RNA sequence: UUCAUCUAGACAGCCGGACGGUGGCCAUGGAAGUCGGAAUCCGCUAAGGAGUGUGUAACAACUCACCGGCCGAAUGAACUA
């Protein structure tokens, strides 16, 4: 799961416990990039990244705080890519 | 008021009729000439310029049976005993403070008027809440806001509302569930006013009571109309919920009006010399005048009208019974921390009721030395049972467990004392609760310690102080003839301050480690005047370096005899923390049977079983983090080597190459050594200087490094004053291990390694850094290796050998593996 | 003890401006030259040391 | 003036295809509610707030695309901008005559009204009573939680917003220097 | 001596927004625009820099870039002796 940018808000509800997840850019390329740059990378740094990754990661903006209020799909080509150096996609953004 | 020594033990007796408490202030906010005023006023007498030492001070409380008719414990009678300790000041003293908390059940908080309630008054404030101990605030000084200042009425009002609202907060944070309304509100007529040079204080229960009369209005709904949204109306005679009335119009609370007008238009008249207001408003409020206190004016005349108005033991010892618990509902939630042992136990059980004929219980705190040439006595509560003039009490020490001996020491009393403040007298019993001292224990105990009577109650609890000795001070004479009365002297300062820890140096000098410079420094001079009395040469405290290794020789050592015969061949190695402390710790003894020992060492530390079952020896001294692992095998004559190889050896790790000192994590793997066919030239005066030469190169050639202390150092403060400590780490390395607190509480326990040599001042720039906020609680951790070159007289490891061969007064150059080799 | 809107108003005419890299003077944080002939009138400030 | 030039262009555009548009105007906007006023409409309509570009759409008002630009032109004062639709009148001014929302104290900003404040519990841990403490309210320990002893006046009707008093003001959520999206002129066909 | 803003509407002045993904790749004891290096992208309008300083334990928060209000012509950056 999470270790850096791992942002879990919780609303309690006297007692009631309910942690709503907001899956920042981190938690994108960790429930798309499996295993590999998931977890066994602590004492090394993560820059490992360049393969096509397509519609997935529009639905993947969903879950990344939504304020960006005009269209999905089109501000996802920018958030995945150019801040993520793992994960670079389809060669036209930079 | 005298009263004779049975009076007071017939006043002990009585419980419910005994109040025993401390004092929670400040540096300075007017505690210690508060209660002195209390004493040239209403203070028990025997029968017939800082705090440097406490005792708990003893006055008659004479009240009304009506009185004691509103207060919520068990209670038969009007005959009381002040049973009060003069709690220490200013701050590195938190010693006494936790002292004086133990032997009491309640505590007198002093704060300021316009220093409200600053950092020592939370400090000794949090110190009562993790004690159980009950709270009860006292604005002192309210007439500086009056003179120097000259406030306003209605200013004044909100001036002691935020000191109050400031103490809700400190105590709502860090108490106890089990206490509930234990916060001090005037709302209940539980926090006190006045002025301690000019001998007076007072309460709005007071005139609550004094004014019920004059209103028809009982003290309770008088007090509570009086504080809060309670404003009186002189146009209408109606006290209205609010501060305005129908026409929108400027209203006086209650307070202000009734109680405070009536006193600023004494100052001015009688400080400004007003003969127009003097018998005027003396006779409007019930006050007179008398002989030679007509005669004073201005400043000496206004002392004397508080004398006629408020005096001290009025408002001060009558929140003394009235909200303060006694022993009797006290100790009924208190035993829990204050006895470590099994709660639904004998002994136990007996503390909760009270029981002054059944089990004694007696924890001497502090031990209160005198001017009898270095005697003491034993300053302690009776928590149940009496102590007698020549009793079997049962001594037992902060390390004794119920079921062996470990400072066991069941001996009769000499002789039994009465504690006055500094007067003793000749005494003979004293109850469950009350606390007495007693003579001739202390040549038996060690500083703090239990007093039973009973095999299976366990020991009552030794603090905790939170606080912690940081400090660490070189101690030596100016003359060896005298060096005697040097160690003697540092003896007595043990068993004299409760929170002061004395221990011997690994160089060969003395440590002195207290709370503080204030605290240590008092401590030197009174061991410098009193305890010693002899010159002392003090100067920083130097530390010791194990020479460390890191990584495998460059070539292989090669050293033989003087005389010239048999040679040696090691390769010096570094051993792993883990598997060098597996031999300082205990997993792999230097005496274990080599055949399983082998077998630990190669599947958990990951090693060759056949170096390992071959252990020479664990050094220095048999048991250290070096070893001389066997690895050769054309040595026919083993059972003639092994013996003076790892003799040379032990000399090597216990006298170091660099600068005299031993080594950490040297792991030397003999790989060859040229053996002969006699013990003629294998023998004493042949071995011994042949490995010695022989370890020298290995270690020059495997990478020299010094490697020092390191400590575990977890200041506890809030998060607000933490900027200036995490900057005090980017100072002098403090380097972070975690950072852990509670859902509820912003003081904060911060994890961080701490260096031996960026330490010669550390407590002092860390209250400085961040007010006295921060709590440093030093304990040493691990060794961690530097990183620089010892044979640099300029990186940070060389540096240090330099200063540290011009001391010993050896060779000023650092000499290498070409120095100590022996080749063709 | 001095409110911090009142305090912003005590460093308006105290400590809110610059100080001379030369001979040291008050300058507001805004004004880029010296008042002075000893240096003939220089550029060189720094917004007066924030202390604390 | 390369932009100024192509949005010159841009607003002619819109301006053609469409027959209803509104005058909207601000200042007591947000970079958050604005940007996301548009996203409510992301099909209905869309906001195009103008400037000298507007006083240069005089001479654009002189263009005679529809010259009708008589009852539209000198609007152009205060935040105002464009908002092109092509449905019924009163259901989209009803739409952004809802579409303005909220913005809290800017400690120092423009006070207009007197505020009051019940003497009641907002169950927070007191941690906040030392911004109470340098100011002088008496607050009460009930269940712990930071109580309100007065129904207190401490804004009074117009004046300088003090830092400090503004900071436990966002504590009650006390937000009046604001608006919203509204409109300052209509016209259809 | 240049450079390239500018009545289509700038510069001094002052009014109010100063966004988001995002506590961005990591790096993290701790770095959410503001210790560090490397990416310096588009969703969308009038704008919002992976962000200009102050300051935080990190945040928060304010303020600038940028952008709309009104003023309405100069007049500023960069060099010369
Ligand atoms: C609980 O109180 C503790 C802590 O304050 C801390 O552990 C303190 O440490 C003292 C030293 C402990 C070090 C290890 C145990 C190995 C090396 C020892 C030292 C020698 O150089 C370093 C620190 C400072 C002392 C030098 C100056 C001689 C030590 C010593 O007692 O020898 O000791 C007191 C009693
Ligand atoms: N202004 C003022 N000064 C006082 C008061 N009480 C004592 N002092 C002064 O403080 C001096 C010593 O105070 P100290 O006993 O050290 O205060 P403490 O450490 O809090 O007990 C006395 O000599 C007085 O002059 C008071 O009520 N008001
Ligand atoms: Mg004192």
């Amino acid at each position: 799961k999470g270790i850096k940018v791992t942002v879990q808000l919780k609303i309690q509800n006297r007692q009631a416990a309910a942690s709503v997840v907001p899956s920042a850019s981190s938690l994108v390329i960790t429930a798309l990039k499996e295993p590999p740059r998931d977890r066994k990378k602590d004492k090394n740094v993560k820059h490992s990244g360049n393969i096509q990754l397509d519609e997935i990661i529009e639905i993947a903006r969903q879950m990344r705080d939504k304020s960006f209020g005009r269209t999905l799909a089109s501000v996802t080509k920018e958030i995945l890519g150019t801040a993520q150096s793992v994960g670079c996609r389809v060669d036209f953004k930079n | 008021v005298a009263f004779t020594v049975d009076q007071m033990r017939s006043l002990m007796d009585k419980v419910t009729n005994v109040r025993n408490m401390s004092v929670i202030a400040h540096v300075d906010h007017g505690k210690s000439t508060l209660t002195d005023s209390l004493v040239q006023r209403a203070g028990i007498i025997s029968a017939a310029g800082i705090t440097i030492k406490s005792t708990a001070i003893s006055l008659y409380s004479e009240m009304s049976d009506e009185d004691v008719k509103e207060i919520k414990q068990k209670t038969d009678g009007n005959s009381f005993l002040i049973n009060l300790i003069d709690s220490p000041g200013h701050v590195d003293f938190s010693s006494e403070v936790t002292a004086a908390l133990r032997v009491t059940d309640g505590a007198l908080v002093v704060v300021d008027t316009i220093e409200g309630v600053c950092v020592q008054t939370e400090t000794v404030l949090r110190q009562a809440l993790g004690e159980r101990i009950k709270p009860v605030v006292v604005i002192n000084k309210v007439d500086r806001a009056l003179l120097e200042l000259q406030v306003s009425k209605e200013d004044l009002y909100q001036t002691f509302a935020r000191t109050v609202e400031s103490v809700n907060v400190i105590v709502s944070t860090y108490a106890d569930e089990v206490l509930g309304d234990v916060q001090v509100y005037p709302a209940r007529g539980t926090v006190a006013f006045g002025s301690g040079l000019h001998g007076w204080a007072f309460t709005i229960r007071q005139f609550a009571t004094r004014y019920a009369k004059k209103f028809g209005v009982d003290k309770a709904k008088m007090m509570d109309r009086l504080w809060g949204d309670s404003f009186f109306n002189p146009k209408t005679k109606k006290w209205t919920n609010k501060d305005t009335d129908a026409e929108g119009k400027p209203l006086e609370r209650a307070f202000n009006m009734f109680i405070l007008d009536p006193i600023f238009r004494l100052f001015t008249a009688i400080m400004n010399f007003k003969k127009d207001e003097i018998p005027v408003l003396l006779e409007k409020l019930e006050i007179v005048l008398k002989g030679d206190e007509k005669d004073l004016e201005g400043k000496a005349l206004l002392k004397v009208v508080m004398r006629k108005f408020l005096p001290a033991a009025d408002a001060l010892l009558e929140m003394i019974v009235l909200h303060l618990p006694s022993p009797v509902t006290a100790q009924a939630y208190r035993a829990e921390q204050l006895y470590e042992g099994p709660a639904d136990d004998a002994n136990c059980i007996a503390i909760k009721n009270c029981d002054p004929k059944a089990d004694l219980m007696l924890y001497v705190s502090k031990m209160v030395p005198t001017s009898d040439k270095g005697r003491f006595y034993a300053f302690g509560r009776v928590f149940a049972g009496t102590v007698k003039s020549g009793q079997k009490v049962r001594i037992q020490g902060p390390n004794y467990v119920p079921g062996k001996k470990d400072d066991l020491f069941i001996k009769a009393i000499q002789r039994v004392v009465l504690m006055m403040g500094r007067f003793v007298e000749p005494i003979d019993d004293c109850p469950a609760g009350n606390i007495i001292g007693l003579v001739g224990i202390d040549q038996f105990l060690l500083k703090t310690g239990t007093l039973t009577t009973s095999e299976t109650a366990h020991n009552m609890k030794v603090m905790k102080f939170s606080v912690s000795p940081v400090v660490q001070v070189a101690v030596e004479v100016k003359n060896a003839n005298d060096l005697p009365k040097l160690v003697e002297g540092l003896k007595r300062l043990s068993k004299s301050d409760p929170c002061v820890l004395t221990y011997m140096s690994e160089s060969g000098e003395h440590i002195v480690a207290g709370t503080g410079e204030l605290h240590l420094e008092i401590c030197l001079q009174d061991l410098e005047h009193d305890h010693a009395g002899v010159p002392l040469k003090i100067s920083p405290p130097v530390v010791a370096y194990r020479e460390t290794v890191e990584s495998e020789s460059s070539q292989t050592a090669l050293s033989k005899s003087p005389n010239k015969h048999n040679r040696i061949y090691l390769k010096a190695e570094p051993i792993d923390e883990e598997v060098s402390l597996a031999i300082e710790n205990g997993i792999i003894n230097p005496r274990d049977d080599f055949k399983a020992r082998a077998r630990i060492m190669a599947d958990d530390y990951g090693w060759d079983v056949t170096d390992a079952r071959k252990i020479w020896c664990f050094g220095p001294d048999g048991n250290g983090p070096n070893l001389v692992i066997d690895q050769t095998k054309a040595v026919q004559y083993l059972h003639e080597i092994k013996d003076s190889v790892v003799a040379a050896f032990q000399w090597a790790t216990k006298e170091g190459p660099i600068f005299g000192e031993e080594m950490r994590s040297v792991r030397v793997n003999i790989l060859d050594v040229t053996l002969h066919a006699d013990a003629i030239h294998r023998g004493g005066g042949q071995i011994i200087p042949t490995m010695r030469r022989a370890t020298y190169a290995g270690f020059l050639l495997a990478d020299p490094k010094i490697q020092e202390p390191v400590f575990l150092v977890e200041i506890q403060c809030p998060e607000q004053a933490v900027g200036g400590i995490y900057s005090v780490l980017n100072k002098k390395r403090g380097q972070v291990v975690s950072e852990e607190q509670r859902p509820g509480t912003p003081l904060f326990t911060v994890k961080a390694y701490l260096p031996v040599n960026e330490s010669f001042g550390f407590t002092g720039e860390l209250r400085q850094a961040t007010g006295g906020q921060a709590f440093p609680q030093m304990v040493f951790d691990h060794w961690s290796t530097l990183g620089s070159d010892p044979l640099d007289p300029t990186s940070k490891a060389g540096e240090i050998v330099l200063a540290a061969r011009k001391r010993h007064g050896m060779k000023e150059e650092v000499p290498g593996w070409q120095e100590y080799y022996d080749k063709l | 003890i001095i409110e911090p809107s009142l305090k912003a108003l005590a460093s308006k005419y105290n400590c809110d401006k610059s100080v001379c890299r030369k001979c040291y003077a008050r300058l507001p944080p805004r004004a880029t030259n010296c008042r002075k002939r000893k240096c003939g009138h220089t550029n060189q400030l720094r917004p007066k040391k924030k202390l604390k | 003036r390369e932009k100024k030039a192509e949005y010159f262009a841009k607003l002619r555009e819109y301006l053609e295809e469409y027959k209803s548009l509104f005058v909207v105007g601000v200042d007591n906007v947000s970079s958050q509610q604005m940007h996301e006023v548009r996203k409510e409409l992301r099909g209905r309509a869309v906001v195009l707030m103008g400037k000298n570009t507007m006083v240069r759409r005089a001479i654009r008002g002189f263009l005679s695309d529809l010259p009708d630009f008589e009852k539209l032109l000198p609007f152009v004062k205060g935040n105002v901008g464009f908002v092109f639709t092509n449905e019924p009148l009163t259901e989209i001014k009803n739409v952004i005559v809802s579409n303005r929302v909220a913005a809290p104290a800017r400690a120092g900003a423009v006070a207009p009204e007197d505020i009051w404040v019940r003497a009641v519990n907002t169950g927070m841990e007191p941690g906040k009573t030392s911004f109470f403490q340098a100011l002088g309210v008496p607050t009460k320990i009930a269940r712990g939680t930071i109580e309100i002893v007065s129904d207190v006046k401490v804004v009074d009707a117009g004046n300088k917003v003090g830092q400090s008093e503004a900071s436990l003001l966002n504590l009650l959520n006390i937000s009046p220097f604001t608006f919203g999206l509204t409109v300052v002129q209509v016209y259809d066909n």
